């Protein structure tokens, strides 16, 4: 046992393995230790992929490395792309043009709310929903609940949810269960009403069928999605009033984006509102973890290309609770973004030492600690004292950090209390959820009104998963505006999309090293490149999950995962609904993690 | 009764699974809830750790020889196997073990079909494709990074119509989607007929829609629908909006040089 942040971690308990954990991207084994009232004492965050991009980059040609780090990850498609040509354009000092500029924001914030919406029905909200319960719904009550929650969704009658409902009860009465198989349905820690459940589990459909509207946005700009293509020096799709896009593939991007503010207005914030509501009144506000102290975002969405104090989400660095000092975060500084391996399952000079990612190594090292139990290709109970993960370990001047959009939430909030007015629709968002969830939903529901500050409400695993809406329905409202603005520089008479003058490495200086960030769904994403001879010396790429999932650092500091886990109590330590919960919270994206 | 699928992930970026659930026709909730019995898939999946290892001998017993096995990613043979762990072993092993009682065996896009960017050069992990382990087997490839949805619920609706895997090429690949080279039917081919090229990005000949032959487009030795079938129920397709074919269904493609060499000859 040691203490570490605050947190006072013993292995002593029962431990209990959880592998795979499911309903994330990629492959990630968790294990906790339990005390004798079930209480998570200590958590154990183990990456169990790696495929070695960074190392497969090298001598390669900077123009196609977009491609190859798009692959890094599918969910969070073109994040990646998006970081490469940032990186590739800061080397060489190319400048793009302000339609590429709009277009590319346009695609950020289209995958924001995809990412976001998807990840909350269809890998979240079961952790919330017991979907047998909702086979026990009234669709009366279930149609008044509905109107309560949304009133402006026009999907509500009773009729409605008993189709669905039927749906589903037809589905399990086949006894082929399919994804819900082996459920841990009917568990206390499942504390909705069977109507909010039927609620839940139509909303879940509603949003698989619609999700696919949603990235024709990418289709029309980047020709296809998954995996849309992007460009160093612009984006490919040139502008003709027989070209790729012209008024009425305008036109159809603005139809996609009028229904993507519906859906979030309408059912993802509601249905956030409402289930955080139900779940903090049963008092479920576990899984704060570093939130609590410490986040971090490189900041985003400049209002003025390439002008950083306009970024609509304004990051910076928070350390230990203080919300009136936010640090600024430079990438560009060795002292600060450095990455350990002395519990990863890599290698370096020296351990004992993070690198900062233009200084960066991937060598990879299997090993496995002497308190194993099992074998090297049999692991029954991982050994944390030693090598457990494919995660590095990144930290912020030596500072272990939550990044996401929780983290950025807490971080326009701070920006907006110190009169940064580029950050009050999220200051706006929070002061409204916090009214809805302690007071308007409550009263509508007859239940007692509560008191939670800000302070008190974000850094939770409910909070957590209410930045994510928030920041869903933010990214709809601001690619509406990019969007006018793209129409209206097109009519004035700029068509230009792609920056040429650097596009042949003869142009190039002969070495350079460049910086891409971007605010990726789960968080802050870098990409770090040194360039020599035209080709790709050296490339590096921390990931918001290998952040938030990291395993210790030299020093023996704790990740968010791990951090987020502790000094929760499970109802059944053998069913992971609780680990699962707030895990999912994350929205962990293990290939991201490992790349 | 619906067939049972089991979907595992090996090592991989997850965007066959997102572009399996973009389908417009048939939807993938139709997919889901009335053609397949979806047993097995972490994406998706209510279980997780033991319980979800549970599944799978259920299902292999119960329908021993009558359920497919649907393989997105791939597995690595360095570090013991242990670059891809599920768990505690070696994914490798998970995937022999499914595979011995399927009755068809579905190779989901590039990684699983021949290995994509985690098998580029120098291939760290020694990543290796589904049909170079599992030789006992048969195997449909739905190559493609990933493969266009329509083409993935494609294959699953002929798959259980019929019992049958469909036609294939000496690829292992279904000749009902992968027959035709991009460059056959793209509609920017009177242009290359022509000798119309783009060749600088946002050039007139760019805004023009010509030729993308000269900026690297790999089209004429790509095998795939995009160019009819199209992208995302038809809205576009790479070449549409203005970039090459990069070949992203060929064998190998990330080691045929730079996407912006243009083919010699
Ligand atoms: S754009 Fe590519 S596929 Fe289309 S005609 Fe030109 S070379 Fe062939
Ligand atoms: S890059 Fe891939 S998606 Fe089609 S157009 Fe070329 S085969
Ligand atoms: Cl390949
Ligand atoms: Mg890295």
């Amino acid at each position: 046992a040691y203490a570490t942040q605050g947190f006072n971690l013993d292995d002593r308990g029962r431990r209990i393995v959880v592998d795979p954990v499911t309903r994330i991207e990629g492959h990630m084994r968790c294990e906790v230790n339990v005390d004798a009232n079930n209480v998570i004492r200590n958590a154990v965050s183990t990456g169990t992929m790696w495929r070695g991009l960074e190392v497969i980059l090298k001598g390669r040609d900077p123009r196609d490395a977009w491609a190859f780090v798009e692959r890094i990850c599918g969910v969070c498609t073109g994040c990646h792309a998006l970081a490469s040509v940032r990186a590739v354009e800061n080397a060489l000092d190319i400048r793009i043009p302000k339609n590429a500029h709009l277009i590319r924001e346009i695609m950020a914030k289209t995958l924001q709310v995809h990412d976001h919406a998807v990840h909350f029905y269809h890998l979240h909200a079961l952790d919330w929903v017991d979907v047998m319960s909702a086979l026990k719904a009234d669709p009366k009550r279930t149609s008044e609940l509905q109107q309560l929650v949304s009133p402006a969704h026009p999907l509500s009658s009773a009729g409605y949810f008993r189709d669905i409902q039927n749906r589903l009860k037809r589905f399990v009465e086949s006894g082929q269960l399919g994804p819900f198989m082996n459920g841990y349905w009917g568990s206390k820690a499942y504390v909705l009403p069977p109507e909010a459940n039927l609620m839940a589990v139509t909303h879940y459909l509603e949003a698989l069928d619609l999700q696919k509207e949603w990235v024709k946005i990418h289709t029309i700009f980047g020709g296809k999605n998954p995996h849309p293509n992007y460009l160093v020096g612009g984006v490919p799709c040139a502008i003709n009033l027989s070209a790729p896009v012209n008024m009425e593939r305008l036109s159809f991007v603005k139809a996609r984006i009028d229904e993507i503010i519906e859906f979030n207005k309408n059912v993802y914030v509601p249905d956030v509102l409402a289930i955080g509501t139900l779940y903090k009144q049963a008092g479920w506000l576990y899984g704060g973890g570093l939130a609590a102290t410490n986040v971090l975002d490189y900041g985003e969405y400049p209002n003025v290309a390439y002008n950083k104090s306009t970024d609509q989400l304004p990051g910076g660095a928070i350390l230990n609770g203080n919300w009136d000092e936010v640090f600024p975060v430079d990438p560009r500084d060795s002292q600060q973004v450095q990455e350990f391996v002395s519990h990863s399952w890599y290698k370096y000079a020296d351990e004992s030492v993070g690198l900062h990612p233009w200084d960066g190594v991937t060598e990879p090292n299997y090993v496995l600690g002497a308190n194993t139990k099992g074998t090297r290709t049999r692991i029954e109970q991982i050994d944390e004292s030693a090598k457990y993960s494919w995660i590095k370990s990144p930290r912020w001047r030596g500072h272990a950090m939550e990044v996401g959009p929780l983290s950025r939430y807490i971080l326009a909030y701070a920006h907006a209390r110190s009169g940064n007015k580029y950050a009050e629709r999220p200051k706006e968002q929070l002061e409204y959820s916090a009214q809805m969830i302690n007071s308007a939903i409550p009263k509508a529901l007859g239940l007692p009104e509560t008191q939670y500050t800000l302070k008190q409400l974000l850094p939770s695993t409910i909070g957590r998963t209410l930045a994510r809406a928030l920041e869903s329905q933010y990214c709809g409202e601001m690619m509406h505006s990019d969007w006018h603005d793209l129409v209206a520089n097109i009519r004035a008479g700029d068509t230009a999309t792609a920056n040429v003058d650097k596009w042949d490495p003869a142009t190039w200086p002969l070495q350079a090293k460049g910086v891409g960030t971007v605010a990726a769904p789960r968080g802050a994403l870098g990409h770090w490149i040194r360039i020599k001879d035209g080709r790709i010396e050296n490339y590096q790429c921390v990931v918001p999950t290998t952040w938030n999932g990291s395993p210790r650092d030299y020093k023996g500091q704790i990740g968010a995962f791990e951090a987020s886990l502790m000094n929760t109590p499970m109802v059944n330590p053998e069913q992971p609904v609780e680990i699962l919960r707030t895990l999912h919270s994350f929205d962990p994206c293990l290939a991201c993690s490992t790349h | 009764p619906r067939t049972p699928v089991l979907w595992l992930h090996g090592l991989e970026c997850t965007c066959c699974s997102e572009s399996f659930i973009r389908s417009a026709h048939p939807l993938a909730k139709d997919v889901v809830l009335s053609m397949i019995s979806l047993d097995y898939d972490d994406t998706l999946m209510a279980a997780a750790g033991h319980q979800a290892e549970a599944i799978l001998e259920e299902i292999m017993t119960k329908y021993k020889g009558n359920y497919i096995l649907a393989v997105e990613g791939n597995p690595p043979l360095n570090q013991d196997g242990m670059s891809c762990i599920i768990g505690g072993r070696p994914f490798i092993e998970q995937l022999k073990y499914v595979a011995k009682d399927a009755k068809a065996i579905i190779s989901w896009g590039s990684c699983a079909s021949w290995g994509c960017v985690q098998a580029a050069k120098p291939n760290p992990t020694q990543a290796t494709p589904v049909h170079k382990v599992i030789t006992d087997k048969p195997i449909i490839k739905v190559p493609g990074c990933p493969p266009i949805a329509e083409v993935m619920t494609g294959v699953i609706t002929y798959m259980l119509t019929f019992d049958r895997i469909p036609e294939l090429d000496r690829q292992g690949r279904p000749k009902m989607f992968y027959s035709q080279r991009i460059h056959d039917k793209c509609y920017r081919r009177p242009h290359f007929d022509a000798g119309q090229f783009v060749e600088e990005w946002d050039d007139e000949s760019a805004r023009k829609g010509f030729c993308l032959y000269k900026m690297g487009c790999k089209g004429p030795t790509t095998y795939n629908a995009c160019s009819t079938t199209r992208w995302n129920e038809g809205t576009s397709f790479p070449i549409q909006s203005g970039h090459g074919c990069i070949g992203c269904s060929e064998d190998g493609f990330w080691d045929k040089g730079s996407f912006y060499d243009r083919l010699t000859g």
